[PDB]
């Protein structure tokens, strides 16, 4: 029974820095490529960041390139997304996803609801 | 919306909870007995001679 | 002279090595789960023609060494005369199959293997036997070939010309496809384009230029004639069966499968 | 002497099949 | 709002079920099986090689006589083979070539096939005219059909890619009952020997045990780390084995309501495409993506033989009802028979 | 025996005769997997037209230069494609249609191409890329609607390629934008896939009638490259 529980978030002023944490239970953390996606109000799911098994391959969406960083802690089975220079357009629910296939470089997870290996999300918003 | 779809899931969990679980020792001894009782009539781990083998 | 003897032993040892390599290549082609396709079948037939050439040469050399039976010398001479034409016709078949396969938009609906067999093992039978009968009727005790005769050279020259033209066409296609895509990988075009030329030089190797030759320099240059036409089978087998990537992968898979251990 | 039998170009393979 | 407490009470129920399962698991199957005789090395060789398919084969099914077998490939043909003599018996052209499953009726008079067309086509074999013709076309699934099994000549059960299973009525052509509750594509289903309740493994690391009569899910089993590709009942009908894409197999027991044994190895990293038990429920055969199908001694959790021959991944693996042969169909358009 | 067994043998032989008769037809027709997005415009592409149960049907057949193509437009399954896409790894090519006028969803489209490109099953399948809706993009970027840097900052320092071929008497800005979009897809394509499969980018509109010709040319190129690879020439 896979379980991806995420924490962090909350109302912060624009330009802040937040460290979203993702705890995984029920699977070997190091065998899967993990992902950070966001759901903004109105629109649908969109992929943000990814990290490979070892942590070497890292790619970001151009809209958040350089501003956000991603890291993996295999010892604690945790995923960290550290956020800098927040913008009003970044107000979204942040989901921590996995990859269905282990030991693979490509998989489909940015899909809509009823995707099994995705977290519940944390509502992070910025002040006016 | 969410409540309507969650009610079915929690009801299914409710029927899941009130099920008589059999001890896993008994759940494995029975399978052991079954797999040893039909061993003779299984021509896959017991090589059948070619006299009555229909594929040889 | 000593260099005469060196050349004599050299072409026979080359023929023996080529025959061994061709037999090994035929065994590899016919003894794997991914047995063969039309291309592999044509390669196997070419290997068989090369084996026929090598066997005829070895038999005639052994008979010449022993006797010097005349009937054996003759049966071997006509057999080798058929074999060389069969070998060249099968080179032509390989070239034509490759040329016609790159001109099709889609995969061919049929292999047309019967046509290739009839033009590979059928044309030389129509070429040598009707004139072998003419020869025996006239001069029967000949044993004349020593490793006119220009009558049999016409199919040879035609096959060489067609193979050269289709080789030029294939090289043009390869250059066009290397220049079109993957151009960002500069300085690597030559290293991949020259490998193909060494991979298909046999489809268009010129022997008429080495036959239209005359002094000691000519005698020295004649070394390649009994060298290229002796190691050719080994070179073909190496290029088409031992340097093949998927054949090597299949052999590695078979070796790993056999080496299972299992406690 | 003129070419006795080399003048005859060998029979063409009319492969109509 | 009021809906927030739904998730928390659901997860207390989940924790209650988990701790009940933990309490009921006093020991493990490995502890009971320390002093049992290992099966040994099983070496099987291909007895027949059925050639004639043009594309990759996805599914096959044996007959109740264990002699005639139906196979489905992507060339658009459903081929009915006589395994004893390698002779072909039927070659049915299909309307849609993208066929992912096929079935053979227990009576032998009908076959079924389905795929991306979302239609389950049922073909009659014993027609008076001789030539086989389509007898029924069941529609109503919004996703691709992944598996179908005949309960009898009159009713069939299928699983689709829209997280649903359906029990149909062939005579009418309407969904008699529908089974819902999965959150992912239902990849496979297996029917009990009594044909009173069937299991379905889906793309959410979950296998659900249903009730064909009640129409409601009886049990749910999780524990796999990834989507499950194929499942099959134990011969006694009290257990089932699930193979998933996380390169492992798991044996679930309905009465124990939790896993008993896990089949995995360090060298294998590819998923399991198909799985089926032997006749005595002692030898488990599973097909992988590494071009061969390992046979697992499903009582001690160790490999006891490896099959070979296939040049691509094995997609379907069936065992005769009398246990006399094992047919393996892979993506090289070849279907081998092993004994 | 020879009384009923001979009948079985002759039946098997008739079946095999048909199975050879139709093998030719099966292997001479190209299969194509067409896919895109709802706003991409694949429906108007499916209107090439040279040659139901309200569910499932995804069939299209056309023919050019006496060779047939079977284009499949999956339009009834769910959003998760990671399972049925495996059915299309023996296909000749994958046509990917992308709308290059809606910059908001263009990132989603890049990610889609990426997952298709790096997928384990389709790592040997070439992709024909159709950057559809060029006519819409022309006015989308020609006027002051929005500028690409709002979603793709790399456009700020981007320069038009030297090998780019514009159209006569037309403004260079749309060419710069379209070649930028092309190159983002082409970067992804060339990040992996050394020589097993290639991506063919094309600029197409809703009124283009030569799309079938483009597909035919790309199919010839794919087949010729495959034949050369079998001979280990290229």
């Amino acid at each position: 029974q896979v379980q991806l529980q995420e924490s962090g978030g909350g109302l912060v002023q624009p330009g802040g820095s937040l460290r979203l944490s993702c705890a995984a239970s029920g699977f070997t953390f190091s065998n899967y490529k993990m992902n950070w996606v966001r759901q903004a109000p109105g629109k649908g799911l969109e992929w943000v960041s990814d990290i490979s098994q070892s942590g070497a391959s890292i790619s970001y969406t151009g809209s958040v390139k350089g501003r956000f960083t991603i890291s993996r802690d295999n010892a604690k089975n945790t995923l960290y997304l550290q956020m800098n220079s927040l913008k009003p357009e970044d107000t979204a629910v942040y989901y921590c996803a996995r990859c269905p296939a282990p030991f693979t470089r490509d998989c489909f997870d940015v899909t809509s609801t009823t995707y099994a290996y995705r977290g519940q999300g944390t509502q992070v918003t910025v002040s006016s | 919306a969410s409540i309507a779809q969650a009610r079915k899931l929690v009801e299914q969990l409710k029927m899941e909870a009130n099920i008589d679980r059999i001890k896993v020792s008994k759940a494995a001894a029975d399978l052991m007995a079954y797999c040893e009782a039909h061993a003779k009539e299984d021509p896959l781990l017991t090589p059948v001679p070619a006299s009555e083998n229909p594929f040889r | 002279a000593k260099m005469y003897s060196s050349f004599q032993v050299m072409y026979t040892v080359g023929y023996s090595l080529s025959l061994g390599a061709l037999l090994l290549a035929l065994a590899i082609l016919g003894g794997l789960s991914k047995l063969h396709c039309t291309r592999n079948a044509i390669h196997a037939n070419l290997f068989a023609s090369f084996v026929l050439k090598a066997s005829s040469v070895l038999v005639i050399d052994g008979l010449l060494r022993t006797r010097y039976a005349v009937a054996g010398c003759r049966v071997a001479a006509v057999f080798m005369q058929y074999g060389i034409v069969a070998n060249y016709c099968w080179l032509l078949v390989e070239g034509l199959y490759l040329h016609n396969l790159l001109g099709l938009a889609t995969l061919p609906e049929r292999s047309f293997f019967s046509l290739y067999l009839g033009i590979g093992w059928g044309a030389p039978m129509l070429f040598v036997v009707p004139w072998a009968v003419v020869k025996c009727l006239f001069e029967n005790v000949q044993c004349w070939t020593s490793n006119f005769w220009w009558i049999l050279r016409f199919p040879v020259f035609l096959a060489i010309l067609i193979n050269f033209f289709i080789f030029v066409r294939i090289v043009q296609l390869l250059v066009a496809k290397l220049r079109a895509r993957q151009m960002h990988h500069t300085d690597y075009k030559f290293r991949l384009a020259k490998s193909t030329l060494t991979l298909i030089p046999l489809l268009g190797v010129h022997e008429v230029v080495f036959a239209f030759v005359q002094g000691t320099l000519r005698s020295a240059k004649l070394f390649f004639d009994l060298f290229l036409s002796s190691f050719q089978g080994l070179l073909v087998a190496v290029l088409y069966c031992f340097l093949n990537k998927e054949v090597q992968s299949e052999l590695r898979r078979r070796w790993h499968r056999w080496r299972l251990g299992k406690v | 002497p003129p070419p006795p039998f080399s003048n005859l170009v060998m029979d063409d393979l009319k492969n109509k099949k | 709002s009021e809906l927030d407490q739904l998730r928390q009470e659901a997860e207390q129920l989940k924790n209650q079920i988990r701790d009940a399962r933990k309490a009921c698991a006093d020991a493990t199957l490995s502890q009971i099986t320390n002093n049992i005789d290992p099966v040994g090395r099983i070496q099987m060789r291909t007895r027949r090689t059925l050639r004639g398919h043009l594309a990759k084969i996805y599914a096959m099914h044996w007959g109740t006589d264990s002699r005639l077998l139906v196979s489905a490939s992507q060339d658009g043909k459903l081929i009915i083979w006589d395994s004893y003599t390698t002779n072909k018996v039927h070659a049915i052209p299909l309307r849609s070539s993208w066929v992912m499953t096929c079935a053979y009726a227990p009576s032998g008079n009908y076959v079924a096939c389905g795929g991306l067309d979302n239609i389950c086509s049922i073909y009659n074999l014993k027609t008076r005219e001789g030539n086989v013709r389509v007898s029924r076309e069941l529609a109503g699934h919004t996703g691709y059909l992944s598996c179908c099994r005949f309960l009898d000549d009159n009713q069939i059960v299928t699983s689709s890619g829209d997280t649903t299973c359906a029990l149909w009525d062939i005579e009418t052509g309407q969904q008699t009952t529908t089974f819902t509750g999965h959150t992912g594509d239902v990849m496979s289903l297996s029917l009990a020997p009594d044909t009173r309740l069937f299991v379905s493994g889906a793309c959410d690391a979950s296998a659900k045990l249903w009730d064909v009569r009640e129409g409601m899910c009886r049990q749910t089993f999780t524990g796999h780390e990834s989507d499950i590709n194929a499942i099959c009942f134990f011969p006694n009908g009290n257990a089932f084995a699930t193979g998933s894409d996380d390169a492992t197999c798991r044996l679930f027991d309905l009465r124990a309501d939790q896993e008993l044994m896990t089949y995995s190895h360090d060298n294998i990293i590819c998923g399991i495409t198909s799985v089926s038990f032997s006749k005595s429920g002692r030898l488990l055969l599973a097909g992988y993506d590494d071009f061969n199908c390992n046979v697992w001694d499903a009582l001690k959790a160790d490999r006891a033989g490896v099959l070979a021959g296939h040049d691509n991944r094995v997609s379907c693996l069936g065992v005769t009802d009398d246990g006399m042969a094992v047919a393996t169909g892979s993506w090289d358009s070849f279907l081998k028979i092993w004994n | 025996l020879s009384a009923e067994d001979k009948a079985a043998v002759e039946r098997s032989k008739m079946i095999e005769k048909q199975l050879q008769k139709d093998k030719q037809v099966y292997r001479a027709t190209h299969r194509l997997l067409l896919l895109g997005a709802d706003n991409s415009g694949k429906s108007t592409i499916v209107k090439q037209m040279r040659i139901v149960k309200t569910s499932g049907i995804f069939e299209t057949k056309f023919q050019v230069d006496k060779v047939n193509f079977h284009m499949f437009d999956v339009g009834a399954q769910r959003d998760e494609r990671r399972k049925w896409i495996q059915c299309f790894n023996d296909v000749t090519a994958i046509i990917f249609v992308v709308a290059s006028s809606s910059y908001n969803r263009l990132q989603e489209a890049l990610n889609d191409f990426k997952s298709i490109w790096n997928n384990r099953w389709l790592r040997t399948i070439s992709v024909i890329l159709f950057l559809n809706k060029q006519d819409l993009l022309a006015e989308k970027v020609l006027a002051g609607k929005s500028k690409i840097e709002d979603y793709f900052p790399e456009f700020a320092r981007y320069t038009t390629p030297e090998d780019a071929t514009p159209e006569p008497g037309e403004d260079p800005r749309v060419t710069r934008a379209k070649y930028f979009i092309r190159d983002e897809f082409l970067r992804i394509s060339t990040a992996s896939g050394d020589g097993r499969h290639y991506c063919y980018p094309h600029f197409t509109c809703s009124v283009d009638t030569e799309n079938a010709r483009r597909v035919f040319n790309d199919c010839r190129d794919i087949i010729q490259r495959m034949h050369l690879r079998q001979y280990e020439l290229l």
